[PDB]
């Protein structure tokens, strides 16, 4: 045909990906900050015991 | 796709695809352009 | 022991609160002690550090094998053209046309020989595995299972409280690995797809999909 | 125009990411006023 | 005898302070039968009491005593009733050979 | 409790007389849903579809 | 006989040098018998005794629940599948597994519920076994005899040992005819008793020896 | 050498760290090869020590009873079959086992005649070995001699230990290739030197791996 398109206007796919790239965005992304933020839980508080959150 | 091919669809899978837009390619068939039979045809999925 | 929660007399154990009391080998010392050793094959303390150096080899390379298995056969159905990206297939590589080519890639590895693989393989693998025995460039005089140093770069050993937190990850981890890699190889065995190829099976319809349809089948006469 | 759609998914889910996690990362100790 | 939990712990009988004495579960909740107008001869020593009398047949623990054991047979028999009702009548409809299964009919059912 | 309240809808269209289907052959009445779709990847692609 | 070192042995007469030193006679079955020495040290010897009696135990069960349907197909009671190694898969049936013959009977359909049920149900009395329950909580590990000796039969303790060693005599001949049943299995491809009434037809070309080039590697 | 510290190891240089303190080098064919720490028991080492030379002299009269028919057939000597693997078979042939071709032979016909003549004559010499009897009672289960020595060659023990590390490698070869033969058979399906013969036809491609995709599963 005339054009080159995605063709994915109305696909409903899963999170909008087509190619499986995409996905791996998406879990990389998510996995490097996860990783960052996993090894930065040791600055967060240890809330360990049970009535330890803010409450009232 | 052929016509089989893309009426083996149902209308969910074609929608978005941008198949819809497309004409049916005719992958059986030779180029011999004789064995037509002579005559009349009323001419419909053109 | 310290109070870890993994270690010592009140620590978990492998059949929760049936399991009574462990046996008197077992003190809650080494990690991943759940206190399973029903067979008595470790009461000899110095059996017991050799099941345990052949323990964590046995779940490092397992580890590695999981990872190994599902890893061509995860980018195998997203486009990359292995040869065979199922993992008990992927050593017939050698022995197609093109040879074996990494990632599917004909001016990557492109390996033609099995017999340099294997030649260089016993070669660079007794080299390593001696030195995991004694010495060695990486480290002289190291713990067997633990020896950190050059093979702890970013130092994530160095507090013994986090150390001793981070064997029992290493183990349970080990431990989930060598029992998936018996699960790769006895469902290769009995149903002949990959892993993954199992896993979407199973996924697309778990009622008939499961381990009994292939319950008749190695089934005699 | 993938690549267009992979960049910005890389960046539409830093900052997502950025929001899950910093709210997991203690928020609620972020007050000046002491218990 | 040691009897070692079911499922855990440590099982057996863990509290009978639901069955006798003042505290005891009852027929009507404590917000509509408070612990003054339980009867006074219904009192936590027999199994099962709920303070429920309130048709007054009950009158002393000698009379309530003598009711037991009408009340316990009647138990015995009826639970040996409730078996001896639905299981013939279930397997008979699941396909066995039984012929008479449900219980009204059981007795004309063998006649001569 | 939810739950078991979502269960009541399964168990009225699957055993006690079905719901009604408007896409039904033979135009929309009541009918018992023999198959349920219990495929993940149908049921969870509602959920990670776009709005 | 059976207990001291003036026993039954494994060699019987020609055993006097052929048995161990840790293997006295102070436990059932004990026969000397220790050729390969898995046994030498008595913290490991206890648990192998805790192994065979369950194999044992097991097999007992098994060997009798191996035969049992399938002398009853002989008597003219229809199982759908009464060969032991072959009963499994009734339940894929297309009536499901019905007990004897009646679907008046379990009749189930769904091989999965009755796992996950078997699961919960012998992971909670394999979990006695080790720590105690209902039952019992600090008997014998292998000889609980509380409530799982009823009948008395736990009682006069010079025949009670004979009993062990009756207990574990007829179980390692069931542990050997389970070997038998499972080999019997995948060689002949027949039952067990259907693997007796064929010997007892023509005992001279009916043996092991008739399948022995079953086996051969002909590539 | 061969005893003592001076003995050299199963991993060579890589082994001087770390060898079992038990395999000190006062037994033949010790190379302090025990990663899996399976000897640590002394009572349990002993009797290990039993099960590997049994296994050393079973596979040297093995890996020699099953070269030899294999190189008497290429001679040009008649053979039922020159294999060992399918050497069993001539009991159910025509004329029987010939033990090489003739016919004032043996002439094996029955089977069950050959095993329960084996059986009883395994049975009295096997528990000889593990009791002691008539040649021999307070003799060493390992090394006998007299009787087990006529050529008078278990004498000077600066050359009989030496004898003894002769013995065990020579079978710790044959043990090694009696599951070599049972391996290559398996695998191909050819005998062994059936397999060296066409080894070097071709080596390059006739070897191992060119039976590598042979027990791949597909269903
Ligand atoms: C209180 C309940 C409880 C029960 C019943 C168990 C039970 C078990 N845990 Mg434990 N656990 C439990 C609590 C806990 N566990 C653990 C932590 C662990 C760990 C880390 C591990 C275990 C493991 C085990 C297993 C150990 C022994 C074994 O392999 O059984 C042997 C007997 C069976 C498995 C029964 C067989 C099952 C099935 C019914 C047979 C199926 C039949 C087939 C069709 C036959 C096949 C056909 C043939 C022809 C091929 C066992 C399944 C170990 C494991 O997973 O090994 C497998 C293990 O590594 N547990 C924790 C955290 C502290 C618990 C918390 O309460
Ligand atoms: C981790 C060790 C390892 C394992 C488990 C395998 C497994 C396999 N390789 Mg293999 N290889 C391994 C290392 C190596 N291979 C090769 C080179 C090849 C080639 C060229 C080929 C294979 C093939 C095969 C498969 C044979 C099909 C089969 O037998 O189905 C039955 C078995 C299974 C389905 C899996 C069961 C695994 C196994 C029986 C249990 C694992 C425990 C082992 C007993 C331990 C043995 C390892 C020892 C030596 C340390 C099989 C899955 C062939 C193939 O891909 O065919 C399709 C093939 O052509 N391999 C090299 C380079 C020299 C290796 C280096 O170490
Ligand atoms: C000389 C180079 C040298 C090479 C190429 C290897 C290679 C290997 N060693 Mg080895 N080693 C080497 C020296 C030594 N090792 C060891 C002792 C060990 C142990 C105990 C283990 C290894 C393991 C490994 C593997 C994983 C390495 C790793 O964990 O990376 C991670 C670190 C940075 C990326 C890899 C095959 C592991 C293994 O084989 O499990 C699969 C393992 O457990 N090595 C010692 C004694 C201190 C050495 C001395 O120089
Ligand atoms: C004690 C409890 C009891 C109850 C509730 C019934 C109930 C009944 N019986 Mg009965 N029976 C009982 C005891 C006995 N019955 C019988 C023998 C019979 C016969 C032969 C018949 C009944 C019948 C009946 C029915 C009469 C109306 C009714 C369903 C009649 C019936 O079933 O008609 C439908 C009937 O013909 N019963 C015997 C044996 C002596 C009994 C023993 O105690
Ligand atoms: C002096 C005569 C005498 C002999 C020779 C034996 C010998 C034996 N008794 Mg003993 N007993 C004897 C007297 C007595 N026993 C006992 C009481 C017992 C008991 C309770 C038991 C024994 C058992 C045994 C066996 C233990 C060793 C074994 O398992 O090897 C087995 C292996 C072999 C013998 C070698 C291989 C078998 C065969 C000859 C070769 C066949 C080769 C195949 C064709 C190979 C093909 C397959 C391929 C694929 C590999 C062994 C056969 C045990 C047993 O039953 O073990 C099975 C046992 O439980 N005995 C008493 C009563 C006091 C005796 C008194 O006379
Ligand atoms: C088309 C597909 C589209 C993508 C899919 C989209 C759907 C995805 C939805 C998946 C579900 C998401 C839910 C995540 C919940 C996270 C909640 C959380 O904050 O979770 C918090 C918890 C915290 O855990 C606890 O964290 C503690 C922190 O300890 C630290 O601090 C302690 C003191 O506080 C001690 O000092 C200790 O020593 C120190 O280590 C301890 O370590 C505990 O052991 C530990 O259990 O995390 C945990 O439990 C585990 C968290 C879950 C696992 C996360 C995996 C992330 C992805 C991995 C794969 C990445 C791939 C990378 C690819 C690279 C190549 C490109
Ligand atoms: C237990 C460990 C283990 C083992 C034994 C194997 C074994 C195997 N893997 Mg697997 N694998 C593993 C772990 C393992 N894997 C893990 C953990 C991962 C995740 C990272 C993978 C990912 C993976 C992929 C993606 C592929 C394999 C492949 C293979 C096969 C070929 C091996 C090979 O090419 O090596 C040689 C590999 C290397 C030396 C490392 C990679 C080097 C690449 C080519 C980059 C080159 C380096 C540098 C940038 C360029 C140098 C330039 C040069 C001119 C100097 C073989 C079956 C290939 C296959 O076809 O199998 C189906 C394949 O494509 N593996
Ligand atoms: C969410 C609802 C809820 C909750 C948590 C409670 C909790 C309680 N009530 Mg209240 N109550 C409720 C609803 C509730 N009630 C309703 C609807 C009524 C009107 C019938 C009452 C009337 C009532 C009285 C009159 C008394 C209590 C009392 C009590 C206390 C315990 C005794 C007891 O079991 O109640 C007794 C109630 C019952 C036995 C009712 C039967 C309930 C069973 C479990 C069947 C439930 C069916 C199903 C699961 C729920 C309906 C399904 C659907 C329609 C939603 C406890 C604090 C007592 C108390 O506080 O003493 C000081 C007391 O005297 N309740
Ligand atoms: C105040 C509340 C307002 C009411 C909210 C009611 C619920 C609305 C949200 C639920 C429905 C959407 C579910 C997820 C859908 C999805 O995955 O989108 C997936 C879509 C799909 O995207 C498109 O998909 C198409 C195929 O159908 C094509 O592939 C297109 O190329 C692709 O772009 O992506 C988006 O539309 C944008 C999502 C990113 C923006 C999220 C903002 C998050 C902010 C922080 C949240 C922290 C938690
Ligand atoms: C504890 C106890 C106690 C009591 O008392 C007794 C008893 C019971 C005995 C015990 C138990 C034990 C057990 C469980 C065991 C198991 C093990 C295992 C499974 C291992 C694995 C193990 C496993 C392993 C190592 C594995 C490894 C693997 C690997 C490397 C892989 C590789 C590969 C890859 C990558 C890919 C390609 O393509 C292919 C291959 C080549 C294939």
């Amino acid at each position: 045909l005339v054009d080159e398109r995605m063709n994915g206007d109305g696909t409903g796919r899963p999170f909008g990906v087509n190619d499986p790239v995409l996905g791996w965005v998406l879990l990389g992304v998510f996995g490097t900050m996860w990783a960052i933020w996993f090894i930065g839980q040791k600055d967060l508080g240890d809330f360990e015991d049970a009535d330890d959150g803010l409450k009232l | 796709l052929t016509f089989d091919e893309i009426q083996g669809l149902t209308y969910l899978q074609v929608k978005g695809s941008g198949i819809a837009n497309t004409c049916p390619v005719l992958e059986s068939g030779t180029t011999n352009l004789k064995e037509l039979k002579a005559g009349s045809y009323k001419l419909e999925n053109f | 022991t310290p109070d870890s929660f993994w270690y010592g007399p009140e620590r978990p154990l492998f059949l929760g609160a049936f399991t009574g009391e462990p046996p008197s080998y077992l003190t809650g010392e080494f990690p991943g002690d759940y206190g399973w050793d029903t067979a008595g094959l470790s009461a000899d303390p110095e059996t017991f550090k050799r099941y345990r150096e052949l323990e964590l080899i046995h779940a490092r390379w397992a580890m590695l094998g999981a990872l190994g298995c599902i890893f061509p056969e995860l980018l195998g159905s997203y486009g990359v053209p292995f040869g065979e990206a199922v993992w008990f297939k992927a050593g017939a590589q050698i022995f197609q046309e093109g040879g074996l080519d990494y990632l599917g890639n004909p001016n990557l590895v492109h390996a033609q020989s099995i017999l340099a693989i294997l030649g260089t393989q016993v070669l660079l693998m007794g080299a390593i595995e001696g030195y995991r025995v004694n010495g060695g460039p990486l480290g002289e005089g190291l713990d067997k299972l633990y020896p950190g140093g050059s093979f702890d770069p970013l130092g994530l050993a160095d507090d013994p409280d986090t150390f001793a937190e981070l064997k029992v990850k290493e183990i349970k981890n080990g431990r989930l690995a060598m029992f998936s890699m018996f699960g790769f190889f006895v469902q290769a065995i009995v149903t002949g797809k990959g892993p993954l190829q199992n896993l979407s099976d199973h996924l697309a319809n778990p009622g008939t999909n499961n381990a009994f349809a292939y319950a008749t089948k190695f089934t005699p006469q | 125009m993938l690549t267009l759609k992979i960049f910005v998914y890389t960046v539409v889910t830093f900052f997502v990411c950025l929001f899950i996690f910093g709210f997991l990362s203690n928020d609620p100790a972020r007050n000046p006023g002491k218990n | 005898k040691a009897t070692r939990g079911w499922l855990g712990g440590q099982g057996g009988a863990a509290d009978l302070d639901k069955w006798y004495g003042p505290d005891r579960k009852l027929f009507l909740p404590s917000g509509l039968y408070d612990r003054s107008e339980i009867p006074e001869y219904l009192n936590g020593e027999l199994a099962g009491d709920y303070g429920y009398d309130p048709l007054g047949l009950g009158k002393d623990p000698e009379t309530v005593a003598k009711y037991r054991e009408n009340e316990l047979l009647h138990a015995r028999w009826a639970m040996l009733a409730a078996a001896g009702i639905l299981i013939p009548e279930g397997l008979q409809a699941n396909g066995a050979n039984i012929k008479g299964g449900t219980w009204f009919e059981t007795g004309a059912e063998m006649l001569n | 409790m939810l739950g078991l309240g979502a269960w009541l809808l399964v168990w009225k269209a699957m055993y006690f007389g079905g719901v009604y289907d408007t896409w039904a052959p033979g135009g929309g009445d009541v009918r018992v849903i023999t198959n349920p779709t219990t495929n993940a990847a149908v049921i969870f692609g509602y959920l990670v579809k776009s709005p």
